[PDB]
C-alpha cells in the first residue's frame, strides 16, 4: 500500500486547493469557516458539484444524506477525518 | 516468432484444413479477431490517454 | 521506514487552461453561452510530464530502433564471419 | 419517448420509476410519519438495551423468535385440507415416485429382455 | 437545510471522544513486552535438509522396496531405429533399402 | 466376547462408588481403556467369523460398528460434562448409568448370534434412549419427541417379533449360521410378501426411510447432546445392520419387492437434501442430512451386490463419525449462544479461529471429499446403482450437488461474514471442545489409510 | 421470556383481531396484510413485499449491516431466500422479458447455425489419406490369421 | 450513514439526488475529462432551465420523464468507488474488525504485554460506567411522551455530561484495523 | 516511524 498517513492539516490544504480552483468563488474571500449558501452565494447545484469534486479528488464517495448537509470547508474536513480515522 | 505464435498459428492452420463444421470455423476466426480487439482496448484505455487517477 | 517527508502542495495559480484541449470545450460552451467552472481543476492532467502522449502504433514499436540496430549489426557480423 | 421498463417478479420496479410517491396526499405523509415513529421507537429500545455496560448476554429479538416459530412449529395447527392443498400434496408427493418407478421399471425390463436374448455384450463386466 | 445546532454539538463531542480514543490506541516504546526464555551457507544447508535427504529416502524406497514387487515400475521400451546397436546382444539393426534421394 | 461385556458391566459399580468430584475422570479413563480392548476384534479372517461361543459371534461387519460404539462413549461423557455442571451427584450418576446401559445393550446387540436375542436387545436399546431424551432435555417438546421416537419404532418392530417366531416354527432355528446355511427360496405368494414386509419394515422404520422419518428431526432436536450423538452415530446403524443380516432369507422376493423402497429412498434423498437448504435451525439441518445419507445406505442395501454392501458399511461408519462431529460443533455454538438458530450468530471465524478450522474439516468430510471414507462409500454405492440401472446417476449426482450446496451454506452462514454486534459472551473455546473435535476427526483421516477394516465381509 | 400472545396465531377474519395482530408484529394496522386463508399454514404472519434484501438502503445504519436488517422489525417469511448470498430482485437496466428474449434467441440461433454448418461441412480439395500395408490392417486390431482383402493404392 | 433520515424526501432532495446520479453516469459514459466537462456543463444547462418554475404540479410532472430518460441511458455498468457498496473492495476488511470487548477475554499472560494500553482501557471503562448512568436519566427526561418520533439523539447539555449512547460509536474498531 | 498501533484480536493463547 505505502499510503502516507494523511493528517488534518493535509486534508484542509487539499480541501482549500480544490475550492480555490473553483472559479465561481474568489480565492481571497474564502476561509476555512466560510459558508456556501450565504457567505459565497452558491447555488444548491453548485454545492453538489463541490461535493462531487471532493469525492473525485479524495477517492471515496460521500452518501447523499451526509453530503447535502455539508456547508463549510471546516465541517467537510471534519467529515473526511471522521471517515478516515485521523488522529491529528 | 513469439510464444503465442508457435501455438495459435498452428491451431488456426490445423482448424482451417480439417473436415470440420463450417460454423465452428467462422466462430473461431471471429473469436481471434475479437481477441486482438480487446487486447487493443486494454492497451489504449490503460496506457495511452491522459491520466485520470486521483491527484 | 515509511513515507514521511512533509510533502508540500504546489501553488494553485500554476494551473491554467492554456496549452490544453480545454480551450475547445470552453470555446464551444461560450458559443452557446456558458462556461465550465471546473476547467482549471483538471489542468494538471495536461500540464506536466503528462503533456506528451504516444500513439498506439508508436507504443507498439517501443524499442524498434535499438532492436533494428542490433539486428543489422548481428546480420553483418554473421555475413562477414560465415564468408570464411 | 423512451421504451418502458416492464417489471417482473425477479426484477422489481425501481423506486424512482414508481408512481406511488409522486401522488402525495397528507395521509401518505402521516403514514410515513407513523412508520418512522415506530421504527425509531424500536431503534431507541435496541440502543438502550445495547450500550448497557451491565448487560453481558445476547439481546433477545422477539422478531427472530416469532419468525422461527411461524416457520417451524406453527404450520400444522393452521393447516386445513382444501382442494388446492390436497391436489398439491397428492401431485408433489406421489407423481415423482410413480414417474421414477415407471422409468426404472421400463429400463430394467428392457435390460432383462436383452439379457434373455443374449444380445448385450457383457464381456469384462466382472465387478457388479 | 444543513446541520441543526444540536447535531453540530453532538457531532463535535463525538469527534472529540473518538479522537481521544484513537490516540489512546497508540503503543509506547515499552508497550510491547516479551518475556524471553530458551531451552551461501543458508542455501548449502537448505539443499541438504530439503533436497538431498528426500532424494536419498525416495531412491532407497524405490530401489529396494518398490522394485522388489513385480510390475511396479514399468518403463516404455526405448525406440529402436535402423543402424543402432543393442547393448544386451550386440546385434546391429539392418539399415534402410536406400530410397531414391533427390532434394 | 465376555472380555468386553464384563468390563462394561463393571463400569456401573465403578461409577456408583466413585467420589462426588471424580465420576467423569474415572468414566472417561475406563471407557477409553475398554475401547482399546475392543480393537482386537477388528482382525477378521476371510473365512466365516470369530465364533466365540454359542451366544456371541463377531464378523467383519460387526467389528467396525462395535469399535465405533465402544469409542463413542468417552466422547459422550466429554460432551455431557458441560451442561451437567449444576446437576446433583445422584442425577449425574444416573446419566452415566444410562449411557453405560446403552453401550452394553448395543454391544450385546451387534453380535447376537440368534435373531430373537438380537430383537430383544434391539428393543432394549429403546428405554435408556427415551429416558435420556425425555429427562435431560431442554425444550418443552422433548415429551412429544420421546413419544414419537418410541411409537414409530415399536409399531414397525412389533410385527417383526411375530415374523421371527413364525420363522422359528417353520425353519426350526433362528441361529444366523444355520439360517445362512439352510436358506431356501421364498415363493411368490401373498403370505411370503407379508412375511417380507414384516421382516423389512421394522428395520426400515429405524434407518429411517423417507416417509417414516418424522420422528428423527424431533428426537435429534429435543435430545441433549449425548443423546443426539448416540442417535446419529450408532442407533441409526441398527436398522441397516439388521437389514443386511436378514436379507439372506428374503431372496428372490426382494428382486421385485425392493421397488417401492428403492423409489422412496432415491427420491427422499433429493427431497431431504433440498430441505436442508431452507432451514432455520442447525440441529434440524444435520438431522435431515443424516436422513439423506441413510436413504443412500437403504438404496445400497436393497441393491444387494458386493460393492453395495462394501459401500454401505463404509458410509455407515463415515456418516456416524461425521454426524457426531457436527452435533458436537452445533452444541458448542448453542452453549455460548443459548438460542439454537443459524443466522443469530454470524462471523464466528473471526472470534474463534480453531473452531472455524474444525467446522471446515467437518463440512469437507460431510461433503464427501476424496480420499475420505465418506466418498469411498458414496462412490461404491454410486457404481453399484449404476450397474443396477444407468439412470440412477442423475439422482445421485443431483444429491451430490445439493449436499455440497447445503454443507457450504452451513459453513458460510455460521463462520463467514460480519460478526453479530449485540453478542458479547463468545468466550474463547475451551480445551475440552478442541480435544473433542480432534478425537472425532482424527479416526476418520486415519481410517482413510486402511479402508479394508471398514469395508465389511464382502471385501 | 416471551408471552403466549406474542407468538404467531391463526388468520383472523375480524378487524379487532386483525388490529391486535398488526400491533403484535410492530407495524401499522393498515400496513398489515396476512397471507390468504388457504390450506397452507401461513396463518397470522404478515405478507411483506417480495422485495429482496440486497437492495435495501446500503447507507442506512442497520443494526445488522451484513443482512441489512433492523432489530425488532418484522422479518420476511423468506428471509433465508434473500440474504444477498442468494436470489435477489434488484431492478436491472434492461427489462426481464427482453433479457429472456435476447438470450433465448442468441442460444437458439447458435444451435441452429451449428446444425446447419454440420449439414454443410468444410474441407479441402483432397482425396482420402493412404496408408501402406492394407490400410495398416495389422497395426489396427491385428487378427493376422484372417488374410484380409488386400487394398492397393493408385499412384498418380 | 451518520445522519438520521427523515420520514420523506422533499422535492429539492429528489432533484439533487437525480442531478448527482445523472452527472455520475454521464462521467461513466464520457471516459475522458474534457468530454465529461463539456457534457456536464450541457447537462447543467438543460437542468437549470426549469429552476424557476413555480407550480408544483408541473414540477412533479417533470422529474418523472427525467427519471425515465435516466433509466434508459444509465450505462448498465457504472463506475463505483472501491469502498462504495458496489465497489471491488466494499467489505474487504470487515473480516479484520475484532470487537473491543474481546480484549476482556485475554489471558493474564497476554495482558502482561501492553500494560499501559490496558490501564487506559480501565480508565475508559470507568468513564463509560458513570456516563451511562447519567445518559439513561438524561434521555429519559428529554424524550417526549409516547416514544421518540425520529432517531436523532441529543448532545450533552451539562458540563460533565457526555452524549447519550456514545460507547459503540466512539469505540468503532477502525477503517483498516489490519 | 513511531506510529505503531494496537491490533485488537481474540485470545489466541488457548
Ligand atoms: C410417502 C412419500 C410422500 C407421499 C405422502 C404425501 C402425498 C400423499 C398423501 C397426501 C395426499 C392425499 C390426499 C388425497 C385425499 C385427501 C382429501 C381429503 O382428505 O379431504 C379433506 C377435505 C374435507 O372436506 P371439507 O372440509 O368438508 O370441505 C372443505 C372444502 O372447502 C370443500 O371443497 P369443495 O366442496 O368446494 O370441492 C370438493 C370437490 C371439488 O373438487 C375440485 O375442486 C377439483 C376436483 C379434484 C379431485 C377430482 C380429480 O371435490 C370433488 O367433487 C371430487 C371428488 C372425487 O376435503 C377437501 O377439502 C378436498 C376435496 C377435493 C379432494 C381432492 C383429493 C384428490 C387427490 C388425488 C387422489
Ligand atoms: C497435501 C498433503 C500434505 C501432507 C503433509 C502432512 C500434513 C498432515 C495433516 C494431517 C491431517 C491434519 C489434521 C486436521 C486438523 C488440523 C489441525 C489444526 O488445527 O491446524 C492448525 C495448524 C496450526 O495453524 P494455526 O495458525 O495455529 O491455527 C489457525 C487456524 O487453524 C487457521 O487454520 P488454517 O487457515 O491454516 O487451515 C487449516 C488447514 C488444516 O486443516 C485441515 O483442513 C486438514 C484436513 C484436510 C483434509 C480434509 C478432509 C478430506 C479427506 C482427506 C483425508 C486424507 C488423510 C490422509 C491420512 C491423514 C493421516 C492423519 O486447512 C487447510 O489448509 C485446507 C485443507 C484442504 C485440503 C484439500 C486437499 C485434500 C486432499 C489432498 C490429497 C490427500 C491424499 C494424497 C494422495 C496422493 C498424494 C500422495 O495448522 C496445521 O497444522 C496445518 C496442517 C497442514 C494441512 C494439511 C491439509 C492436507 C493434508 C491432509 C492429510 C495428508 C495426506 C498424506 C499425504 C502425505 C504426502
Ligand atoms: C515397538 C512396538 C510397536 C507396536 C506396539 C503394539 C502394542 C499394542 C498394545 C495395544 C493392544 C491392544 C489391546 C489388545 C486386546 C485384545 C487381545 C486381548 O484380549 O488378549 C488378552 C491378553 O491381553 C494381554 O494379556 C494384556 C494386554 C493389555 C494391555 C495392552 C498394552 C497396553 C496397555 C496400556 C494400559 C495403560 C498403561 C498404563 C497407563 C498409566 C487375552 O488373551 P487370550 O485370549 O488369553 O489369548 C489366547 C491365545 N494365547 C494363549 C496364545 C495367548
Ligand atoms: C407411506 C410411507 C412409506 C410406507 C411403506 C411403503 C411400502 C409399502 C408398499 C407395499 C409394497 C408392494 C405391495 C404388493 C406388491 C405385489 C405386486 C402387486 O401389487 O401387483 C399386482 C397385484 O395386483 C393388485 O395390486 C392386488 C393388490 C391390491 C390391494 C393392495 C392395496 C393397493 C393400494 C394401497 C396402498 C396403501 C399403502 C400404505 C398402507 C398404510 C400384480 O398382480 P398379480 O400378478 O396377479 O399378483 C402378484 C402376487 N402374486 C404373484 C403372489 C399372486
Ligand atoms: C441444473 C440446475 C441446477 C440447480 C441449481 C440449484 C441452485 C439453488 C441453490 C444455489 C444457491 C443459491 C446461490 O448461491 O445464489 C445464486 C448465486 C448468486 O448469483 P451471482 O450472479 O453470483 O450474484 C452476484 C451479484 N451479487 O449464483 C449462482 O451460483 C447460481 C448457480 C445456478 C446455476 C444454474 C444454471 C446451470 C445450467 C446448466 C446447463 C448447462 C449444462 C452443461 C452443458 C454442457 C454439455 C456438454
Ligand atoms: C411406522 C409404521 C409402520 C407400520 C408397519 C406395519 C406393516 C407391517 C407389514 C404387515 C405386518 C403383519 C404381517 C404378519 C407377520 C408375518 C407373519 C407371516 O408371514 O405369516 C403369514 C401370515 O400372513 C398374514 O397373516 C398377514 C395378515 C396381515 C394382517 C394385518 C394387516 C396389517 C396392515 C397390512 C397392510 C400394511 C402393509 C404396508 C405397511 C406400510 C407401513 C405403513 C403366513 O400365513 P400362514 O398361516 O402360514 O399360511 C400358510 C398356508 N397358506
Ligand atoms: C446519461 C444519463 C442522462 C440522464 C438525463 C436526466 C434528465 C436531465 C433533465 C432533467 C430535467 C429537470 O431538470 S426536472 C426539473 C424539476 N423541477 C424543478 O427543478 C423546479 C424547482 N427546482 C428546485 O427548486 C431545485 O431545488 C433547484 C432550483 C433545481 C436547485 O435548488 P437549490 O438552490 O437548493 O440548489
Amino acid at each position: 500500500s505505502d499510503a502516507p498517513p494523511l493528517t488534518l492539516e493535509a486534508i484542509k490544504d487539499r480541501v482549500l486547493y480544490v475550492l480555490k480552483l473553483y472559479d465561481k468563488i474568489d480565492p481571497e474571500k474564502l476561509s476555512v469557516n466560510s459558508h456556501f449558501m450565504k457567505d459565497l452565494g452558491l447555488d444548491s447545484l453548485d454545492q453538489v458539484e463541490i461535493i462531487m469534486a471532493m469525492e473525485d479528488e479524495f477517492g471515496f464517495e460521500i452518501p447523499d444524506i451526509d453530503a447535502e448537509k455539508l456547508m463549510c470547508p471546516q465541517e467537510i474536513v471534519d467529515y473526511i477525518a471522521d471517515k478516515k480515522d485521523v488522529y491529528e | 516468432y513469439l510464444t503465442g505464435f508457435y501455438s495459435k498459428d498452428l491451431i488456426i492452420e490445423a482448424v482451417n484444413m480439417s473436415y470440420t463444421n463450417a460454423w465452428a470455423l467462422l466462430m473461431t476466426l471471429i473469436a481471434t479477431s475479437l481477441t486482438a480487439a480487446y487486447s487493443t482496448r486494454i492497451i489504449f484505455f490503460a496506457f495511452l490517454g491522459k491520466p485520470r487517477f486521483p491527484p | 521506514e515509511h513515507g514521511h517527508s512533509k510533502m508540500e502542495l504546489p501553488d494553485y495559480k500554476q494551473w491554467k487552461i492554456e496549452g490544453t484541449p480545454l480551450e475547445t470545450v470552453q470555446e464551444k460552451l461560450a458559443a452557446r453561452g456558458l462556461r465550465d467552472p471546473w476547467g482549471r481543476n483538471e489542468a494538471w492532467r495536461y500540464s506536466g510530464g503528462f503533456a506528451n502522449n504516444v500513439s498506439f502504433v508508436g507504443a507498439l514499436l517501443k524499442g524498434f530502433k535499438w532492436g533494428f540496430a542490433a539486428f543489422v549489426v548481428a546480420v553483418g557480423a554473421e555475413y562477414y564471419l560465415e564468408s570464411q | 419517448s423512451f421504451p418502458k421498463y416492464k417489471p417482473s417478479r425477479l426484477a422489481t420496479l425501481p423506486a424512482t420509476l414508481d408512481p406511488a410517491e409522486y401522488d402525495i396526499s397528507p395521509e401518505t405523509r402521516k403514514a410515513q410519519a407513523e412508520r418512522l415513529a415506530i421504527r425509531s421507537r424500536l431503534k431507541r429500545e435496541y440502543l438502550l438495551q445495547y450500550n448497557d455496560p451491565n448487560r453481558l448476554g445476547v439481546i433477545e429479538d422477539p422478531a427472530l423468535i416469532r419468525w422461527t416459530y411461524a416457520r417451524s412449529a406453527n404450520i400444522y395447527p393452521n393447516f386445513r385440507p382444501t382442494p388446492k392443498t390436497s391436489l398439491l400434496g397428492a401431485l408433489f408427493g406421489i407423481g415423482p415416485l410413480f414417474f421414477w418407478y415407471y422409468v426404472f421399471k421400463t429400463d430394467r425390463d428392457k435390460k432383462e429382455k436383452l439379457i434373455q436374448e443374449g444380445k448385450l455384450d457383457q464381456t469384462f463386466n466382472i465387478s457388479y | 437545510s444543513g446541520y441543526t445546532p444540536d447535531e453540530k454539538l453532538r457531532l463535535q463531542q463525538l469527534r472529540e471522544l473518538r479522537r481521544r480514543w484513537l490516540k489512546d490506541q497508540e503503543l509506547s516504546p515499552r508497550e510491547p513486552v516479551l518475556p524471553p526464555r530458551r531451552v551461501t551457507y543458508r542455501h548449502s544447508i537448505f539443499a541438504v535438509t530439503h533436497v538431498l535427504i528426500p532424494v536419498w529416502i525416495i531412491h532407497y524406497y524405490l530401489k529396494y522396496h518398490v522394485t522388489a514387487k513385480p510390475y511396479t515400475v514399468v518403463e516404455r521400451k526405448p525406440r529402436i531405429f535402423p543402424g543402432d546397436t543393442i547393448l544386451e546382444t550386440g546385434e546391429v539393426i539392418p539399415l534402410m533399402k536406400e530410397f531414391p534421394d533427390q532434394h | 466376547m465376555l472380555k468386553i461385556i464384563i468390563p462394561t458391566t463393571m463400569l456401573l459399580p465403578m461409577t456408583w462408588m466413585s467420589k462426588h468430584n471424580m465420576i467423569w475422570i474415572n468414566a472417561t479413563v475406563h471407557s477409553l481403556l475398554i475401547s482399546l480392548i475392543s480393537l482386537s476384534l477388528l482382525n477378521q479372517l476371510g473365512e466365516n467369523s470369530l465364533n466365540f461361543s454359542l451366544t456371541f459371534f463377531s464378523d467383519s461387519l460387526s467389528a467396525p460398528l462395535l469399535v465405533l460404539t465402544t469409542w463413542l462413549l468417552p466422547l459422550m461423557l466429554m460432551a455431557s460434562q458441560s451442561h451437567l455442571s449444576k446437576e446433583t451427584t445422584t442425577r449425574k450418576k444416573l446419566y452415566i448409568t444410562m449411557l453405560i446401559l446403552l453401550q452394553l445393550f448395543l454391544i450385546m446387540t451387534f453380535t447376537a448370534t440368534e435373531l430373537i436375542l438380537f430383537y430383544i436387545l434391539f428393543e432394549a436399546t429403546l428405554v435408556p434412549t427415551l429416558i435420556i431424551i425425555t429427562r435431560w432435555g431442554n425444550q418443552t417438546e422433548r415429551l412429544n419427541a420421546g413419544l414419537y421416537f418410541l411409537f414409530y419404532t415399536l409399531a414397525g418392530s412389533l410385527p417383526l417379533l411375530v415374523a421371527l417366531v413364525y420363522i422359528q416354527n417353520t425353519t426350526g432355528s433362528l441361529n444366523f449360521l444355520i439360517i445362512h446355511y439352510w436358506s431356501h427360496p421364498l415363493s411368490n405368494s401373498w403370505s411370503n410378501i407379508f412375511m417380507w414386509l414384516a421382516c423389512i419394515m421394522a428395520f426400515m422404520v429405524k434407518m429411517p426411510l423417507y416417509g417414516l422419518h418424522l420422528w428423527l428431526p424431533k428426537a435429534h432436536v429435543e435430545a441433549p447432546i449425548a443423546g443426539s450423538m448416540v442417535l446419529a452415530a450408532v442407533l441409526l446403524k441398527l436398522g441397516g445392520y439388521g437389514m443386511m443380516r436378514i436379507t439372506t432369507i428374503l431372496n428372490p422376493l426382494t428382486n421385485y419387492m425392493a421397488y417401492p423402497f428403492l423409489m422412496l429412498s432415491m427420491w427422499g434423498m433429493i427431497m431431504t437434501s433440498s430441505i436442508c437448504l431452507r432451514q432455520t435451525d442447525l440441529k434440524s439441518l444435520i438431522a435431515y442430512s443424516s436422513v439423506s445419507h441413510m436413504a443412500l445406505v437403504i438404496v445400497a442395501i436393497m441393491i444387494q451386490t458386493p460393492w453395495s454392501f462394501m459401500g454401505a458399511t463404509a458410509l455407515m461408519i463415515a456418516h456416524g463419525l461425521t454426524s457426531s462431529m457436527l452435533f458436537c460443533l452445533a452444541n458448542t455454538n448453542y452453549e455460548r449462544v443459548h438460542s439454537r438458530t443459524m443466522i443469530l450468530a454470524r462471523g464466528l471465524q473471526t472470534l474463534l479461529p480453531l473452531m472455524a478450522t474444525w467446522w471446515l474439516v467437518a463440512s469437507l468430510t460431510n461433503l464427501a471429499l476424496p480420499p475420505s471414507i465418506n466418498l469411498i462409500g458414496e462412490l461404491f454405492i454410486i457404481t453399484a446403482s449404476f450397474s443396477w440401472s444407468n439412470i440412477t446417476i442423475i439422482l445421485m449426482g443431483m444429491n451430490m450437488m445439493i449436499t455440497a450446496l447445503y454443507s457450504l451454506y452451513m459453513l458460510i452462514t455460521t463462520q463467514r461474514g460480519k460478526y453479530t454486534h449485540h453478542i458479547n459472551n463468545i468466550k474463547p473455546s475451551f480445551t475440552r471442545e478442541n480435544a473433542l473435535m480432534a478425537l472425532h476427526i482424527l479416526p476418520l483421516l486415519l481410517l482413510t489409510l486402511n479402508p479394508k477394516m471398514i469395508l465389511g465381509p464382502l471385501y | 421470556h416471551v408471552t403466549k400472545d406474542m407468538f404467531p396465531g391463526p388468520y383472523p377474519k375480524t378487524p379487532e383481531e386483525r388490529a391486535a395482530a398488526a400491533k403484535k408484529y410492530n407495524m401499522r394496522v393498515e400496513d398489515y396484510e396476512p397471507y390468504p386463508d388457504d390450506g397452507m399454514g401461513y396463518g397470522d404472519y404478515p405478507k411483506l413485499p417480495d422485495r429482496s434484501q440486497q437492495e435495501r438502503d446500503p447507507w442506512y445504519d442497520w443494526d445488522h449491516p451484513d443482512l441489512r436488517l433492523n432489530w425488532g422489525e418484522p422479518i420476511h417469511w423468506d428471509l433465508d431466500m434473500y440474504i444477498r448470498n442468494r436470489v435477489d430482485t434488484s431492478p436491472t437496466p434492461v427489462s426481464w422479458n427482453t433479457m429472456c428474449k435476447h438470450l433465448f434467441g442468441f442460444v437458439a440461433f447458435m444451435l441452429f447455425m451449428f446444425w446447419v454448418g454440420e449439414i454443410y461441412p468444410s474441407y479441402q480439395p483432397v482425396g482420402p489419406k493412404q496408408y501402406p500395408y492394407n490400410d495398416l490392417y495389422l497395426e489396427r486390431g491385428g487378427d493376422p490369421t484372417k488374410e484380409p482383402e488386400p487394398v492397393v493404392h493408385y499412384e498418380i | 450513514a451518520f445522519s438520521a433520515p427523515a420520514a420523506y424526501l422533499t422535492h429539492q432532495q429528489k432533484v439533487l439526488r437525480l442531478y448527482k446520479r445523472a452527472l455520475r453516469h454521464l462521467e461513466s459514459w464520457c471516459v475522458h475529462r474534457d468530454k465529461y466537462r463539456y457534457f456536464a456543463c450541457l447537462m447543467r444547462a438543460r437542468f437549470d432551465e426549469h429552476k424557476n418554475e413555480k407550480d408544483m404540479v408541473k414540477a412533479t410532472q417533470l422529474l418523472r420523464q427525467a427519471e425515465e430518460e435516466f433509466w434508459y441511458g444509465q450505462h448498465p455498468q457504472p463506475y463505483i468507488f472501491p469502498e462504495s457498496p458496489g465497489g471491488t473492495s466494499y467489505e474487504r476488511y470487515e473480516c479484520y474488525k475484532v470487537p473491543e470487548w474481546c480484549l476482556d477475554d485475554w489471558h493474564p499472560s497476554e495482558k502482561a504485554m501492553y500494560p499501559d494500553y490496558f490501564a487506559k482501557r480501565e480508565q475508559w471503562k470507568r468513564l463509560r460506567r458513570e456516563s451511562w448512568e447519567r445518559e439513561v436519566k438524561q434521555l429519559q427526561e428529554e424524550t417526549p411522551p409516547g416514544g421518540p418520533r425520529t432517531e436523532a439523539l441529543p448532545p450533552a447539555r451539562k458540563e460533565g455530561d457526555l452524549p447519550p449512547l456514545w460507547w459503540h460509536i466512539v469505540t468503532r474498531p477502525r477503517e483498516r484495523p489490519m | 516511524h513511531g506510529k505503531r498501533l494496537f491490533i485488537i484480536k481474540p485470545s489466541g493463547f488457548y
